[PDB]
RNA sequence: GCGAAACAGUACCGUGAGGGAAAGGUGAAAAGAACCCAGAGAUGGGAGUGAAAUAGAUUCUGAAACCAUAUGCCUACAACGUGUCAGAGCACAUUAAUGUGUGAUGGCGUGCGUUUUGAAGUAUGAGCCGGCGAGUUAUGAUAGCAAGCGUUAGUUAACCA
RNA sequence: UUCUCGCAGUCAGACAGUGGGGGAUAAGCUUCAUUGUCAAGAGGGGAAGAGCCCAGAUCAUUAAAUAAGGUCCCCAAAAUA
RNA sequence: UUGUGGUAGACGAGCGUUGUAUUGGAGUUGAAGUCAAAGCGUGAGCAUUGGUGGAUCCAAUACAAGUGAGAAUGCCGGCA
């Protein structure tokens, strides 16, 4: 009824019909993705790894989270340097996971 | 030619208030404050960004060791059960998040006793 | 970006609670007071919204101070005067003011903020086994 | 003795917040239609009945 | 500048123990009244230089790409005459040869008088001599009609 | 509605006829005139006269109720001022300046009065949001 | 831009030599608001002319500092370089966006330029807003890059057309 | 890190360890030598500290393992003998 | 694969302004200037709609600079 998938470096706490935000996977909009990355799908532990337990995601979208205005300042030390950021995400909701 | 150059200044100023917003006082008013402020709110936040990946794995481990001391066990005794035998790789973000959805937790702190 | 974490917000539900402090010491029945009234036992504790349930303490005239500390450790208090420094000692507290005592040895110990003068007032140390607070039903419990 | 520091535009007005104003007790006369403050003549020319001034 | 606004040597204030700028003098740069420190001079030359093997080399190989661009359509003298001082007929001829909305640009070495009589009220247009016509007066042009000796002369000079 | 009145410059401090400007402000119109002529200040002879006006105003010209009038809105704005100058001790010639004031009332009818200046407001922002998605339809 | 677009060397200062400013724009054409109400009147509200009267003589455009008024949220046990990362509750709906407005509460948190070995500094400058305000030009020399012409090369100056 | 050429900036240093001169083995004193830091360096420890210890910050992440330093509560983490 | 802190400073790559020359284009069905908004870029910056305003302005390539403002107990004007 729950699992936990490693996408990317994360580890995340799913159940059916949830969607939640993962990094960016080159993966195109509807595509069916299986996460092979695993462990505690239902009351079994695969201990470094649940192996052959599949996960099947369907993604959402490919946005980019609000800007992150970071500037940093040597303070009166003439510097202003300036630099802007935008991490790309990509929305996936979970359809059936193979046992 | 000679050059005036209003539309440039105006604009730049007016990004640079904008950007802060819901300040007290005259923060929100003069730009050679509201400079300033930006500045400063940008530094805390780049602080922050990093403080608070430091300060959520703490609040994971103190809320870990709340429901561990319920069951008989300390948490530094606990990642041992995990590391050394029963090997695991969970993170302690949902290590933490089971105790919010019981019977299924304590499913991990009865298998480490093996 | 990930699960965003889970904080329980206005849901505070708290029980009263009953401890005797027939033979504790100051420091280790002031710990267990101060994090229990915290709420940092619990499963899910949210830094944030006063999570930590009730505490009535009974006899705090029978807590005990370790070795010599009754006529050499004083307490000291001052008012914003010249020479305000009122000095009391161990032994003098215990017999004139022990509730006070305690009430201090548990606010010392909790953080300095907001919450913490309205966590401090969770505790109703009494000096006397006899209290008026009964009509809340607390339970009971050993040593916290 | 000078200020030292700008005094702000917000002290300025929680200091202003006691200079309000306030209405005096006002009362019909009779006799005659008006309202008069009270405790004092009507420009009427009425204290209550009796007669003080002129017809203003 | 500075030291041709009509202005006062006197210092408008004293050096010092009156607590304001220092201000030597009234027509500052940074003052309203102003004397503006820099600006321009009338004196700049603003000329340039280019050896004239090489700008005979850039005529060349202009006259190179122009020539060869289907559109120098060859002219003659002829035609030049059988026109009256009249413009009218003018436009008939480019109308007619479709070249309304380009910048035509005749070439000549006699210089004739009934076609510079006319085409001098059409901005387009534009008569010049062998020797009057320059790189960018020719790079311009972007139709050009080409009479029929300057072939020679144009050979001659490369 | 709003059947306003106004007047340019009156020779008196904006900070001295707020005072009474907050005194009459929301109350009815029978019981303003009295409330404010009966007050000891300067201004408040100045504005007595401006709302017997506007009272004028609003029954003539608008034709509304009467009776059923109320002083709906009064502020004092910063009017024009005049530099003057001043001789001080040892000749330093300090500069004061004559304050003024753009006195106006405005008395409503309807006794809410509001939330449709917000429908107003809501009006523009619509057609804002109204015109910007329409511009969508590049394609 | 001449100091001076206008009744400028005027106003003004100085006994005198002398010093020496600021300031423009309704409208298409006054068609400059008859007449009514209030008020002593100025004036304001209607009406009328006008495409436009939020073009009305204060007369093109109208920003900020500053002052008022109001919709929504918060604030009277609170140690606050005023923000930031979390965070309910409350009210709404947008350049459809893991939305906006406010922010009870938690963790953290001593400005900006100067000059200094070292400044939050009990060093120094700025009350705020707006405008003006500081590496140019002439002629030379040196070095780099690129172009033209090239192995008795290259190249004009003044002047004339 | 050797040579040729273009363009610089610097000639007020401070502290910690170590070896000494002056000083009174007094000074956060002065002047050398040497290794480091700051100057021009953020972070963690040190309660708060430019000069001490572990270290060298491209940005984002609500992931993991460690260094100095620590594990009664504030403040994350420990027990056993 | 090696890296990517940085004052004095050395080098490279760019944004913006006003005008000029070539093409192209828009504009009383409303240009510029102005305000507002929950827009987009690594940054100088650049859009979109609505209100006001009523006549010039924008894009591409080069050239030319009286070309970029927080500080000078700066000047002027206005307001605290
Ligand atoms: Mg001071
Ligand atoms: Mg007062
Ligand atoms: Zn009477």
């Amino acid at each position: 009824m729950h699992a936990i998938v490693v996408c990317g470096s994360k580890q995340y706490l799913v159940h059916e019909n949830d969607t939640f935000f993962v990094e960016k996977l080159e993966a195109p909009v509807g595509k069916e993705i299986q996460l092979d990355k695993v462990l505690m799908l239902d009351e079994k532990i695969g201990a470094p790894y649940l192996e052959k337990a599949r996960v099947v995601c369907v993604v959402e979208k490919h946005g980019l989270q609000r800007k992150v205005n970071v500037i940093k300042h040597i303070s009166q030390k003439h510097h202003l340097k300036k630099y802007g950021h935008r991490q790309p995400y990509t929305k996936l909701k979970v359809v059936r996971f193979v046992h | 030619m000679r050059i005036k150059g209003g539309k440039q200044t105006r604009v730049r100023r007016k990004k640079w208030l904008k950007q802060a917003s819901g300040s007290f006082g005259t923060r929100h008013a003069s730009y050679k404050v509201a400079k300033q402020t930006v500045i400063q709110a940008a530094k805390y936040a780049y602080r922050d960004r990093r403080n608070k990946k430091r300060d959520f794995r703490s609040l994971w481990i103190l809320r870990l060791n709340a429901a561990l001391r319920e069951q008989g066990m300390t948490y530094s005794v606990f990642i041992n059960l995990l590391k050394k035998h029963n090997i695991e790789i969970n993170r302690k973000v949902l290590s933490e998040l089971a105790i919010k959805e019981p019977s299924k937790f304590n499913l991990i702190v009865q298998k480490v006793k093996s | 970006k990930t699960s965003m974490l889970t904080k329980e917000q206005a849901n505070k539900r708290r029980q009263w609670y009953i401890v005797d402090a027939a033979g504790l010491v100051l420091g280790k029945l002031a710990v267990k007071a101060a994090d229990l009234i915290r709420g940092k036992n619990k499963v899910d504790f949210t830094p944030n919204q006063d999570c930590g349930d009730y505490l009535i303490i009974i006899n705090s005239d029978q807590v005990v101070l370790t070795g010599n500390k009754k006529e050499n450790e004083f307490w000291y208090h001052h008012s914003q005067y010249i020479g305000g420094i009122k000095k009391v000692s161990g032994r003098d507290m215990l017999k004139k003011q022990s509730d006070k005592l305690v009430y201090n040895a548990v606010k010392g110990m909790l953080p300095d903020n907001r919450l913490s003068r309205r966590w401090i007032t969770k505790v109703h140390v009494f000096k006397g086994d006899k209290h008026n607070m009964e009509a809340q039903k607390p339970t009971t419990l050993n040593w916290s | 003795a000078v200020q030292q520091r700008r005094s702000s535009k917000h002290r300025r007005d929680k200091r202003r917040s006691h200079d309000a104003l306030t209405a005096q007790a006002l009362s019909v006369c009779q006799k005659c239609g008006k309202k008069k403050l009270f405790h004092r003549v009507c420009s009427c020319g009425m204290y209550g009945d009796l007669r003080v001034k002129k017809a203003y | 500048t500075k030291g041709e606004v009509r202005g006062g040597g006197k210092k408008p204030y004293k050096q010092k123990h009156t607590g304001k700028a220092r201000q030597g003098s009234t027509r500052n740069p940074h003052f309203v009244g102003g004397g503006i420190v820099f600006g321009p001079k009338p004196n700049r030359n603003y000329s340039l230089k280019l050896n004239k093997k090489a700008h005979t080399a850039a005529l060349h190989t202009v006259w190179s790409e122009k020539l060869a661009s289907d559109n120098t359509h060859l002219v003659d003298q002829n035609l030049f005459n059988k026109t009256e001082g009249k413009t009218k007929v003018m436009m008939q001829f480019l109308k007619s040869a479709k070249l309304l909305d380009k910048n035509v640009l005749f070439v000549v070495n006699t210089l004739n008088t009934n076609l510079e009589q006319s085409t001098s009220n059409i901005k387009n247009v534009q008569v010049k001599h062998l020797d009057k016509v320059s790189v960018r007066d020719l790079m311009l042009a972007n139709a050009l009609l080409v009479e029929k000796e300057v072939l020679k002369a144009l050979e001659g000079k490369f | 509605m709003i059947a306003f009145a106004k007047q340019f410059r009156v020779r008196i401090s904006p900070q001295k006829a707020r005072l009474v400007c907050q005194l009459i402000v929301g109350k009815k119109t029978a019981d303003a005139q009295n409330i404010l002529s009966n007050t000891p200040k300067k201004a408040a002879t100045l504005i007595a006269k401006l709302l017997n006006s506007a009272i004028a105003n609003a029954t003539n010209n608008h034709g509304m109720n009467g009776d059923a009038l109320y002083v709906f809105e009064c502020v004092a704005n910063q009017g024009p001022s005049m530099k003057r100058t001043i001789p001080r001790a040892k000749g330093s010639s300090n500069m004061i300046t004559k304050r003024s004031s753009n006195l106006v009332v405005k008395l409503s009818d309807n006794p809410n009065e509001r939330q449709e200046l917000i429908k107003q407001q809501k009006a523009l922002v619509k057609k804002r949001v109204e015109g910007q998605q329409k511009a969508k339809m590049a394609r």
